[PDB]
């Protein structure tokens, strides 16, 4: 949720673009509807 | 889980004590009667 | 035709030979002095007494003098009062036995319960409590058991089997599916039986009776099974006779026609429940939590006539009731010893919506040897018992060390314990009232084949949500395959949409 | 004329002297008022449990007494209704005058009637309460315990289940058994405020009462029931409550001498509880035609639902009711566990739109504890999870009703079938929108005439007709897409909003001129 | 008036059984017998009435003094106390000694 | 200590103090309640007041009641209690009322 | 055989829950006596006459037969049977040992007889102790 009050604040969604890995910061751009330009899985994360 | 185990062996060793006891004080009816019968005639 | 070679023989008749009158007075307990008498007066025999046409009869218990006996009730006692007049043939107590039983609902005692009516039952008048046979080694001329019943059952069919001639026993709590079970075992076995049926309510609800009453006769089974009841709402000296009464008909109709009977008990605690609450009210001196000293003898006298002899078969399946969820119980350690199948059900189990609440690592079952059984058989079930006993270790280390201490092999063991656990539940064809789903009939080698696709770790892919309540592994498959397919075609959709 | 003698008065019991042919509960006459109960007899003695007191009698040893020969009968008065009574039929508190003839005489261990007698029970017995009326029904002529923990809400839970009976043609009976003379006088007040007092009779026996009158006056309760079940009337029973009924048998058994068993009760506990409770149900009309549905109480230890007498009594009853203190303590009332709860009469107990509306929500929340118990390693939850823990989270939010609130059948019925149709999942993140709008929902169904048409057209035409339909695509769904719209803005893009709400128009007049009636008695400064 | 006589005829740690020699009414249930000895009286209360003669009491305070044969009597009332408002700043215990 | 504290702070002269403490008989303990009962009742009813009963330690009662009933030869309950132990605890407390 | 030896003469306890196969043990001990000299005396006290039954044909069997008696009294005789039934076994033993045998008793099992004897006892009027 403190992320959540982050990106909605220090971003905006014509002049910016998310990239969310995992299903809630994807919930939560979708809610915001910013601009995703992708989605990957947080397995990914685990390899560097 | 002490506080458990502590409080249910209370329980369960009161419990068998007083039916123990039970058998006892039945088995000794008559002379209680009689007592309380020779008492009550007394003086 | 068919010889009875250890028939059952029908009481001698006789004439009221011993009289008396009520001089003592208690709750459900009368204590008799004799006046006239050709004979000296037996233990168990039962006086009569009549009071507004009325007819109550009185089970002899202890005899202290030549005139002085103490009696408990078989039935209501509303009437009874001190010198109230009664008389003795110096005989047991006896009910009309014969082929017109079935189909027809009576109590312990011969009182006629489907209709206000009260059509009457033919036949020969038989004293339960009187068991006759040529002497003792006659007794031992008993079958062994090489058989095994199928229920559908998943976890019944595979980890537990169900004995054909013997005894199996469903015990647990209150509230936990000992009904539901019975009555699913009721409806697999019975129109596909070989014989007769005979059903014991003990100490149980009325409205249980009342419908398992109409079930049989909506279902068309009616007319061979054969409805004795002595529930919950009667006195402690009728459902002490309600199990003995249910084995004397078995043994009717297993020795005098050569059928083989399903009999049915529930609730067989209630028969333990009433002898303790008998000998209380007689003021003998207590056992262990407070029960008879004759508790093991008492079970014993009841469960030993359950036998299967060169005639016929008698299944015995009985519910046994756990008081206060105490395994360790005195009645549950004597019913223990009795029952060649034992199914304990789990009241967590139950909370978690596991059903049949079945706990698989409490449970046994003799049937599960080479005698019996192939030896593919026996090799599922062991695995699938280690596999859960693994599964609920790794549990515990879950639960407080978080899921990420385990290993690789941990997880899968796991992931497998829990798809187990998850594919033993089934919907009962019963149980369609609670919730809707339609029952589910599973034959052994198709359990075999899930127990062994899910060991293999196969579907592990599978969520396992998808394993709860299903039939064969085949409808898990299928629901996977429908949601993969929709989600994929959802995609494509709004892909195509964007 | 007096023929007997007192000897001796011991452990509370009256031992009485002189010839006579005792029977179990023959009533012994001590004055005109005072009597009592023959528990055990000789054929020249007996032994006596008292059931009232009198201030001047002075009951001691050589007072005289008769045996009446009779045993232990309740009398039946007009002036039973609307009044609180003892055991022995006197008017504590009263509301009408007293004809002095007997309406009848019923005994008061009368046994339960045999199997031949009884009928399926087919009726729904409507409680006021949705998700006991929705998930937990209860049926005419069901044994539904009320299990929980101290002042947990089970007294208030079987108030509200006896005032849904206001507009109904049920007789209430609340047996009260060791309670408080200042609550009893309390329900007795409330009674009389909800207008359910000309149908309802208190009986009363209070906590430092006669052990005997403790004992009896369940079985006086249900006489009175029997009475009223033999003239073709519904009875509920209430039963408050059967552990201070229990403690009362267990006191007489130990002070008379009996031996004690598991948890220092008698061995026949459970006969006892089991006999008076098996006297209640659907008959057919051959043998009264009438119904006696009964609400036991029964109280936990720190929530050990497997005490003995808990399970004593679930063993005995229809289901039960499982009330939580944990969930009390979050101020969640009703603070009914669902998930310990269970109704063994089912969808058979219902009607046929309340069936439907819930037919498998009670299966959907024992998965939805499970699933959020539950500790996986992937983090990754499956659609058809996600839908499980939406809906029981959307569930959950159902539950919450004010005390002594009464909602319709139909109103419940209702918001069950918005809950399965998966109109409330969008809700997830916002519980109290979901509660201003299902308070708006309950308003507008009770009060306006468009409200009470729906429930009527869904009682005659059922839910699968057109007008039904047409009513909730036209009244009900556009209030929700507005609502939806209003608190959540980026639902106005969702895939599943659009495809649920899709021929719906956003029409949100009806929660505006609600919201404007309720602030129209509004002030821009504050007295206080 | 004190109505009822008697002696005791079983001593124990708190519980005393008193024999009622006379009385022109019949004892009733939690009535109190009052024993003078040396000076002090002693309160037992009734607690069982085995018979008409026989009875059973603990006792109200301390129990010295009390034996065999101590003679007792009774009004056939319970224990009683001393109530005004000048109890106000006073302490008693239950039976009313300062 | 309290009835030192009472006298210290002023309120002693409003206050009636009832002390049947551990060091008595079950009697006494067993009737320090009904006594404070009785004199709360006292002052309510013929005094014209409003009374704020003090009961400390409420426990002690029941104690003290099972106490009595072992001495007596009665058959305990639960744990080791007396069997009449509700029917005890509503005889102290539906008293105090309004 | 190898990690907790059994010698000839050693009263050796079997003790566990039920269905865990104690009775499995001892009829296994049982059947190792098939090439040996030893004599095999089985007392059942309480158990199931099917389950004797079944035990008398695996001694058939296994052909150890014509060396083994078993004592039996079943769970619905009489409780003085049941009582007496180990010391009748242990004298039928002790008659096959004074001419130099070596004889193997099994048990089967102590708790029942110790159930016979308390309720022996409870009914007869003897005071109970611990566990009455
Ligand atoms: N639905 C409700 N909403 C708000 N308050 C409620 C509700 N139900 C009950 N209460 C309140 O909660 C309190 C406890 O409820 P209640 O007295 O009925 O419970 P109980 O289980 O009968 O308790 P006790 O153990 O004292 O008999 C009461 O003050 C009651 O008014
Ligand atoms: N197979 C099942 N499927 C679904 N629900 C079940 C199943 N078995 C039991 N239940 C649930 O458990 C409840 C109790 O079942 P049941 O009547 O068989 O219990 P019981 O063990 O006989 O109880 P009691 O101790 O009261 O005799 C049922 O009403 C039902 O809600
Ligand atoms: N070595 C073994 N291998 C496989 N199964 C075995 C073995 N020993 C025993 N069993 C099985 O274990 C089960 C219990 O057998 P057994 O009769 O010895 O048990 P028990 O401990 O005496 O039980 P109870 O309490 O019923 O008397 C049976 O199903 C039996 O087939
Ligand atoms: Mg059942
Ligand atoms: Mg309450
Ligand atoms: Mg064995």
């Amino acid at each position: 949720r403190k992320l959540s009050q982050t990106v909605k604040e220090r971003i905006r969604p014509d002049k910016d673009f998310v990239i969310t890995v995992g299903t809630n910061v994807d919930n939560i751009a979708r809610q915001l509807n910013l601009n995703i330009i992708d989605h990957y899985d947080l397995d990914l994360f685990n390899q560097i | 889980l002490i506080l458990k185990w502590n409080r249910a062996r209370k329980e369960e060793a009161t419990l068998q004590s007083t039916l123990l006891f039970s058998a006892f004080k039945v088995k000794n009816q008559k002379s209680t009667r009689d007592e309380i019968l020779r008492l009550s005639k007394g003086k | 035709s068919f010889n009875p070679t250890n028939p059952l023989k029908p009481i001698e008749e006789k004439e009221f030979t011993i009289f008396g009158e009520i001089v003592e007075i208690r709750s459900q307990v009368y204590k008799i002095r004799i006046d006239k008498a050709e004979e000296e007066v037996l233990p168990k025999v039962i006086f009569y007494a009549d009071v507004n046409g009325k007819e109550i009869q009185l089970e002899v218990a202890d005899i202290f003098d030549k005139n002085l006996v103490s009696t408990f009730v078989l039935g209501n006692e509303t009437g009874l009062k001190i010198g109230t007049k009664v008389k003795s043939k110096n005989q047991s107590y006896a009910i009309k036995i014969s082929k017109r039983l079935l189909g027809r609902v009576i109590d312990p005692i011969g009182k006629i319960l489907d209709d206000s009516i009260a059509t009457p039952v033919h036949g020969n008048m038989y004293a339960p409590l009187e068991m006759q046979h040529d002497s003792e080694a006659t007794r031992y001329v008993v079958s062994p058991k090489n058989a095994i019943l199928e229920t559908g059952i998943k976890v019944i069919d595979v980890l537990l089997p169900i004995p054909k001639g013997g005894k199996t026993g469903l015990l647990g709590g209150a509230g936990v599916g000992k009904t539901v079970i019975v009555q699913e075992l009721i409806n697999a076995f019975i129109k596909f039986h070989d014989g007769v049926s005979v059903f014991a309510g003990i100490g149980e609800r009325i409205r249980e009776g009342h419908e398992l009453w109409k079930e049989a006769e909506a279902l068309g089974f009616l007319n061979k099974t054969a409805f004795i009841f002595g529930q919950m709402n009667e006195s402690p000296g009728l459902r002490f006779r309600s199990g003995i009464s249910g084995v004397k008909v078995a043994e009717y109709f297993r020795n005098n026609l050569g059928k083989s009977v399903l009999l049915f008990m529930d609730n067989i605690f209630r028969y333990v429940q009433a002898g303790s609450e008998i000998s209380s009210l007689l003021e003998k001196t207590p056992s262990a939590v407070g029960y008879q000293p004759t508790l093991f003898s008492e079970m014993g006298q009841l469960q030993e006539r359950i036998n299967s002899t060169k005639d016929g078969d008698i299944t015995s399946i009985q519910a046994m009731y756990i008081p206060a969820d105490d395994f360790t119980d005195p009645a549950a350690v004597a019913a223990f010893a009795h029952f060649d199948s034992t199914i304990i059900l789990s009241r967590q189990l139950a909370a978690e919506g596991v059903y049949p609440a079945i706990d698989p690592l409490e449970s046994n079952s003799k049937m599960l040897s080479i005698k019996y059984t192939s030896r593919e058989h026996l090799d599922i079930a062991k695995k699938t018992v280690q596999t859960l006993e693994k599964t609920k270790t790794l549990e515990d280390i879950i639960n407080i060390l978080g899921f990420d201490a385990l290993s690789e092999d941990d997880k899968k063991v796991v992931e497998v314990g829990r798809r187990l656990k998850w594919f033993l539940t089934q919907p009962f064809v019963v149980a369609e009232k609670f919730s809707g789903v339609p029952g589910k009939f599973v034959r052994l080698k198709d359990s075999l084949k899930g127990i062994k696709t899910i060991l293999d770790g196969d579907l592990n892919h599978i969520p396992v949500s998808y394993f709860s309540f299903v039939g064969v592994v085949e409808e898990i498959i299928e629901k996977f395959n429908l949601d993969a397919k929709k989600e994929a075609l959802k995609n494509e959709l709004e892909q195509n949409q964007k | 004329m007096k023929n007997l003698k007192i000897t001796a008065i011991k452990d509370n019991l009256i031992f009485v002297e002189g010839e006579h042919q005792f029977s179990f509960l023959e009533i012994i006459k001590f004055s005109d008022k005072v009597e009592g109960v023959v528990l055990k007899a000789n054929d020249r003695s007996a032994i006596v449990a008292i059931l009232n007191e009198d201030k001047d009698l002075n009951l001691t040893v050589g007072s005289l007494a008769e045996a009446t020969g009779e045993l232990y009968k309740i009398p039946i008065y007009d002036n039973y209704l609307g009044s609180i009574i003892n055991v022995l039929g006197e008017s504590l508190v009263k509301q009408y005058e007293r004809t002095n003839v007997a309406l009848d005489k019923k005994y008061v261990f009368t046994e339960a009637q045999p199997i031949f007698t009884r009928s399926a029970v087919n009726e729904p017995l409507v409680t006021g309460i949705t998700v006991v009326d929705g998930v937990l029904p209860v049926g005419r002529g069901q044994k539904e315990l009320i299990i929980g923990d101290r002042g947990t809400g089970k007294t208030a839970i079987a108030l509200n289940a006896m005032l849904a009976q206001e507009n109904t043609d049920v007789i209430n009976i609340f047996i009260a058994i060791g309670k408080k003379r200042d609550e009893i006088v309390e329900i007795y007040g409330t009674f009389k405020k909800h207008n359910i007092l000309h149908k309802s009779i208190i009986v009363s026996a209070a906590s430092d009462d006669a052990v005997a009158a403790r004992y009896l006056a369940p079985y006086a309760g249900m006489a009175i029931a029997e009475f009223f079940q033999q003239i073709g009337k519904d009875v509920l029973v209430v039963m408050d409550d059967l552990t201070n009924h229990a403690d009362a048998y267990r006191e007489l058994s130990l002070l008379a001498g009996i031996a004690p068993a598991r948890e220092a009760y008698p061995g026949d506990i459970f006969y006892v509880h089991s006999s008076l409770l098996e006297r209640g149900g659907k008959y057919g009309p051959e043998f009264g035609g009438g119904s006696i549905t009964i609400l036991p109480i029964a109280q936990t230890l720190a929530g050990d639902i497997s005490g003995y007498i808990p399970t004593n009594l679930i063993s005995i009853t229809d289901g039960q009711i499982y009330t939580s203190a944990k969930l009390f303590n979050e101020g969640t009332r009703p603070a009914i566990d669902v998930n310990l709860s269970v109704s063994r009469l089912g969808s058979a107990a219902q009607s046929k739109f309340m069936a439907f509306a819930s037919s498998g929500l009670k299966k959907i929340y024992t998965e939805y504890k499970y699933l959020k118990r539950l500790s996986s390693f992937s983090s990754k939850i499956s659609n058809r999870d996600l839908e499980t823990l939406q809906k029981g989270k959307a569930f959950e939010s159902l539950i919450d009703q004010a005390e002594y609130e009464v909602i319709d059948y139909e109103t419940s019925a209702i918001l069950f079938l918005l809950l399965k149709k998966g109109f409330l999942n969008f809700y997830t993140e916002k519980t109290e929108a979901l509660k201003v709008i299902i308070g708006v929902i309950k308003v507008f169904l009770a009060k306006d005439v468009l409200g009470r048409k729906m429930r009527a057209i869904l009682v005659e035409h059922g839910i699968d007709s057109i007008v039904w339909n047409l009513y909730l695509n036209h009244m009900i769904l556009p209030l929700l897409k507005y609502h939806l719209l209003s608190e959540l803005q980026y639902l106005a893009t969702n895939r599943e909003f659009i495809k649920k709400f899709k021929d719906i128009r956003n029409d949100g007049r009806i929660l505006l001129a609600y919201e404007r009636k309720g602030y129209e008695r509004g002030i821009a400064y504050d007295y206080k």
